[PDB]
RNA sequence: AAACUUUCAACAACGGAUCUCUUGGUUCUGGCAUCGAUGAAGAACGCAGCGAAAUGCGAUAAGUAAUGUGAAUUGCAGAAUUCCGUGAAUCAUCGAAUCUUUGAACG
RNA sequence: UGAGCCCGGGUCGAACGGCCUCUAGUGCAGAUCUUGGUGGUAGUAGCAAAUACUUCAAUGAGAACUUGAAGGACCGAAGUG
RNA sequence: GAGACCGAUAGCGCACAAGUAGAGUGAUCGAAAGAUGAAAAGCACUUUGAAAAGAGGGUUAAAUAGCACGUGAAAUUGUUGA
């Protein structure tokens, strides 16, 4: 559904839209994997 | 065109038989005066205008 | 080349537009001429142009001091020759309106007025 | 001066760009445009408990 | 100290007034004194410099060089005093400005308009002197 | 295009005078800071 | 274009369709103004430009709004 | 002021130049094969790179530089010719001759006894 | 052995930190009340001997009158000022004027 | 012990320090920190299509891409007018 | 008129021809940039070079103050020495 864009390359440090054309984009970091890790953690401690 | 065609006669005694007029690109009036013909534009540029 | 302001004072009007009428003469056939030679003719130049706002400003002063005189005692006074102030002091009431007061007021303090007075410590 | 620091219109640019969560200038014809702003580490930003 | 709350004491506010001065303020700035004959000839100690008054170089590297003033400059607050002089590289003469606070007038160039001058000090100096005295 | 007023003709001959440099004498004033038109 | 140069302001901001300035509001006779810019509101406030009047109303206030000439004048 | 400052000026020649629009790292290759050499083996050395009959060796910006046979004779394999920076040189070596011959010492003698290239600011 | 890579020193580069300065800002306090149809605030175009901008001014246009001071302005050129004078000045004060096109804008 | 303190040598040119108290916007390696500057990568990747250029002379410090002349190509009136 | 304030990345965005330059159709957004010297005395003259510039010579107390100008750190670079 969504196109999940790296913030490597021609891509690092871009305000808005990518060259990827597609209607609905998610860009991810390294930062976000330590943040995921931590939501993922958070949600299997308490479920 | 009239207005320098008196300020021509009244001031400086110059007759004119036609006057053209461009406005230049810094945004200045020119104006072309050709006499008559009994007159001579070397003798009045070199008597009044001051010039050779 | 430059006229002096307190020559002009004293003369008259016919002679001020006849001095007008020559430095514009004078000005307008050198202003032909100072195309070529610009040297101390340009000093002339700028004598001649501050020469005639001299005298454009004396005739322009005693034709107003003339009309000062002429509606000295005149109800309605032209707009340039009426005192500019502030648009608000314009509108403001008058000194005589503004200290007019009621003739019941008018007697009270004509015989009870503000005392002079002191307490002795 | 209370309005000193605050006298700009930045917005973060997001979370996933491989850039600082800090809020910056938006515009796109000046030094100042892409800048951090709104902080007390940002250079032109507001200092951290402002003086009263 | 100051007493009087319309002075001021401020260093920019007085550093400002001096360089953004106007060229009547700037001639009382550039003041100078008059030398011990002409103290006690006419009871003046200084006077703001002229273009034809005579002076004598007292501090700097032109020391008891004696000439007449020449100019006023008032924008560089300089006057420029005869045959006190540097040579450029080219050769030529150029003028080297002397503060009026580092010369002493030897001779005044005198007017109507100095020896009122002269008259208004002279008449405030010798009434403080009968106040002080009766 | 060809067809001006006076008014657009007199804008655009002001538009290049400010395009002018600064002339040589006015670096050789006291006190003076400019360097280059800009 | 959709938009050509103000005759109020000096600014290419007056629509070609609507006829109304989006910086000034021309043909209002009130100059456009909003609270939630104080940015917009110093651009324009008294101040950014030349000032022919409102510059010489303070030195005479000074000497009390006074008319006439010195006496003894020329 | 230069760098050596142990050399005297009265019994030398100098010249310098500043902001040339030259590549840095092909002069400081040229400069390097050219230094302590004599003036006038120089000037034939910086002649032939022009001509590309001599190479000047490449040693620390030699980069995926081509190989050729005239670097034999420095010992190297990567050498190339740097023309622009021939030319930049050839003019600053004729300069501090015509200061020699001003100041009146021997120019058969003369030898490149310091050589320097500096990074200018970038444009 | 040289070259290359690395370490230290010296000098030279790149760069603009530190130090010192400040006609600026920030905050507090005190005296006073003063925009405009007699055309405001703002916008434009012109004006200097040699000026682009900032500044000043408005076809009397880097300004006129009047008052005061009392001999300059200055980057250059040129006059000045007879200097024992209605009197220099990019001077100050300021009670008289001039004041282009618009803009509440008003054939 | 240590954070640090003090001196010698060079550079430089206008203000600075010890001691006891008072006061604070007071001590940094990190924050994918902010601003500014600088490297390796690296003299590396690369500097396209529109077929095509050549000879003599002139100018100039310097000429493949500046000019004149002469050869060879092209737009082909729905033009590269 | 003042300050137990800040001292050019600080203090107002603006110590400077700053709401300027620039960006956007527009509402609007909005910088960077201070310091030679006491005095320009800001290199006469000679020489090389097409020129830019360089070397002599000169100004200054100081050219280790050349309007790429006070002091001139580190990253990074060059030459020489080990
Ligand atoms: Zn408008």
């Amino acid at each position: 559904q969504v196109k999940v864009v790296k913030a490597t390359g021609a891509n690092r440090g871009i305000k808005g839209r990518p060259k990827g054309v597609k209607g609905r984009y998610k860009m991810v970091d390294g930062r976000m994997k330590k943040e995921m890790r931590a939501l993922k953690r958070l949600a299997k401690k308490k479920r | 065109k009239a207005q320098i065609k008196q300020a021509l006669k009244k001031l400086y005694d110059i007759d004119t038989v036609k006057i053209n007029t461009l406005i230049r690109p810094d945004g200045t009036k020119k104006a072309f005066a050709r006499l008559t013909p009994d007159v001579d534009a070397l003798d009045i540029a070199a008597t009044k205008l001051g010039l050779v | 080349g430059k006229v002096k302001a307190g020559q002009l004072w004293s003369k008259n009007k016919e002679e001020l537009t006849k001095i007008l009428g020559e430095l514009k003469t004078e000005l307008s056939q050198l202003r032909i001429q100072k195309i070529s030679s610009s040297g101390a003719k340009l000093n002339k130049i700028h004598d001649l142009r501050k020469s005639i706002a001299r005298v454009l400003t004396v005739i322009n002063a005693k034709q107003r001091a003339q009309l000062r005189l002429f509606y000295k005692n005149k109800k309605y006074l032209p707009l340039d020759l009426r005192p500019k102030l502030t648009r608000a002091l314009r509108r403001r009431l008058s000194k005589e309106d503004a200290s007019r007061v009621l003739e019941k007021t008018k007697k009270r303090l004509t015989h009870f007025p503000q005392r002079k007075y002191a307490v002795k410590a | 001066s209370e309005k000193a620091g605050h006298q700009t219109s930045a917005e973060s640019w997001g979370t996933g760009r491989a850039v600082a969560r800090i809020p910056r200038v938006s515009g796109g014809g000046t030094h100042r445009a892409g800048q951090g702003a709104f902080g007390n580490m940002c250079r032109s930003g507001r200092m951290f408990a402002p003086t009263k | 100290m100051k007493v009087r709350p319309t002075v001021s004491s401020s260093r920019r506010k007085a550093r400002k007034a001096h360089f953004s001065a106007p060229s009547s303020v700037r001639r009382v700035i550039m003041s100078a004194p008059l030398s011990k004959e002409l103290r006690e000839k006419y009871n003046v100690r200084s006077i703001p410099i002229r273009k034809g008054d005579e002076v004598q170089i007292v501090r700097g590297a032109h020391k008891d060089k004696e000439g007449k003033v020449t100019s006023v400059y008032r924008l560089k607050y300089v006057i420029h005093v005869e045959r006190v002089t540097r040579e450029k590289a080219t050769g030529q003469t150029v003028p080297i400005g002397i503060h009026p606070s580092n010369v002493v007038i030897t001779k005044l160039h005198l007017d109507k308009d100095r020896e009122n001058i002269l008259a208004r000090i002279k008449a405030g100096r010798e009434q403080v002197a009968k106040a002080k005295g009766k | 295009p060809s067809h001006k007023t006076f008014r657009i003709k007199q804008k655009l001959a002001k538009a290049q005078k400010q395009n002018r440099p600064i002339p040589q004498w006015i670096r050789l004033r006291t006190g003076n800071t400019i360097r280059y038109n800009a | 274009k959709t938009h050509g140069l103000c005759r109020r302001c000096g600014r290419r901001s007056l629509h070609n369709q609507k006829k109304v300035c989006a910086s000034c509001g021309y043909p209002a006779a009130k100059t456009r103004k909003y609270n939630w810019s104080e940015k917009a509101k110093r651009r324009k406030v008294t101040g950014t430009g030349r000032m022919r009047y409102l510059s010489t109303v303070p030195r005479r206030f000074k000497n009390g709004f006074r008319t006439g000439v010195p006496k003894g004048a020329r | 002021r230069y760098a050596a400052t142990e050399i005297a000026p009265t019994k030398s020649a100098r010249a310098r130049g500043s902001y040339l629009r030259v590549s840095f790292k092909n002069t400081r290759e040229t400069a390097q094969a050219i230094n302590g050499w004599k003036l006038q083996r120089a000037l034939t050395f910086l002649q032939n790179v022009i001509d590309k009959k001599e190479a000047v060796p490449m040693r620390r910006y030699a980069g995926s530089t081509g190989r050729t046979a005239q670097g034999k004779q420095w010992g190297v394999s990567r050498a190339r010719w740097p023309v622009k920076s021939a030319q930049f040189l050839i003019g600053l070596l004729k300069n501090a001759e015509a200061n020699a011959d001003a100041k009146g010492l021997d120019t058969g003698n003369l030898i490149i006894k310091h050589i320097q290239v500096n990074q200018a600011p970038k444009q």
